[PDB]
């Protein structure tokens, strides 16, 4: 079985290349997550320094006065002990959480809360990785990435492409004898300050309508579920869709996005769209819904 | 003569 991952760059894609290398290859022993510390490290650092950073154009004050020497001393320190009790300090101020949870407005890691609530665990003289820390690490996949593994008596050939620049030559090859396409979206990207949800959707349009994939099975995965849950809370689906008169629910919201792509599919009557809702970071929903994937595919 | 694969998607 031929695969093909595709999505806009931190749609998730080697994330799920992670799970299906824990589902279906052995999964990250210990020794392999302590290999990921420097970058659930740097991950953390970067985080905390793009939220402080942010304050400053957004002009936001600190809580207390005191965390300004805490942020000057940050950028001089980049684990050791006095880093982590600047970031400690920084993260629990209240100024720092009001930019934080205007995140929207700036870039800032998916995983900077995650890590930075997690600081103590991390910040051990001897932290090792779990699996969820390893699942959560931001690092940018420049060039194809392909993985193999056997799953119900078949052999997949999964290939995770990036947004690279490539010859036509290398493109055909790559797009030839493939057996299905899953096209990752993330839903939290919905409000982002064109959209970058819409971006999304002109991508998922090419694949969806192409002649060449009219026997292919079109998989669309709307990942990020989780961060999107906690933010159609707070945050309109209108800043995507201005023209959205539904209630702000979880449920109302998600269903309203799976439609927005769909309704992209020119052939309706002919070709079907798999859509699952996912949480690449979450190995057993990721499971279930491969599971779901790869029935379809026997059929 | 280098592109990425919307583009050479997009082809006409
Ligand atoms: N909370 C959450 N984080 C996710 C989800 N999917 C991916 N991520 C995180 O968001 C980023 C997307 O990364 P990866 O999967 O690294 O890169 P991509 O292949 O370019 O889209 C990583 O930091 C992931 O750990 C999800 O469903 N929920």
């Amino acid at each position: 079985v031929k695969l093909l991952l595709l999505g806009a760059g931190e749609s998730g894609k080697s994330t799920i290349v992670k799970q299906m290398k824990i589902i279906h290859e052995a999964g990250y022993s210990e020794e392999e997550c302590k290999q990921y510390k420097a970058v659930v490290y740097s991950n953390t650092i970067q985080s905390i320094i793009a939220i402080i950073r942010a304050m400053g154009r957004l002009k936001i004050d600190f809580g207390d006065s005191a965390r300004a020497d805490d942020a000057r001393q940050l950028f001089v320190l980049a684990m050791t002990a006095e880093l982590a009790g600047v970031i400690k300090r920084l993260w629990k101020d209240s100024g720092v959480q009001a930019c934080f949870n205007r995140s929207r407005e700036y870039q800032l890691n998916d995983s900077a809360a995650y890590y930075l609530n997690d600081l103590d665990r991390i910040a051990q003289p001897n932290y090792i990785p779990t699996q969820q820390d390893v699942l959560r690490t931001r690092v940018k996949t420049t060039g194809i990435v392909e993985t193999h593994f056997t799953f119900k008596d078949l052999h997949f050939k999964m290939f995770d492409v990036g947004g690279q620049r490539s010859e036509r030559k290398k493109w055909i090859h790559c797009f030839e004898g493939v057996t299905a396409i899953i096209f990752c979206v993330a839903l939290s990207d919905y409000d982002l300050v064109m959209n970058r949800m819409h971006e999304s959707m002109k991508l998922f349009d090419s694949i969806c309508n192409n002649k060449w994939f009219t026997d292919t099975s079109i998989i669309l995965f709307l990942n990020k579920k989780d961060l999107f849950e906690e933010k159609i809370k707070k945050s309109p689906l209108t800043i995507c869709y201005p023209e959205y008169a539904g209630s702000n629910t979880y449920e109302e919201a998600a269903a309203y996005i799976q439609c927005q792509f769909e309704d992209l599919n020119k052939r309706k009557d002919t070709k079907e769209i798999y859509t699952h809702f996912t949480c690449a970071t979450d190995t057993k929903n990721v499971q279930f819904v491969f599971d779901a994937v790869t029935d379809v595919i026997i059929k | 003569s280098r592109v990425t694969w919307y583009d050479f998607l997009m082809e006409d």
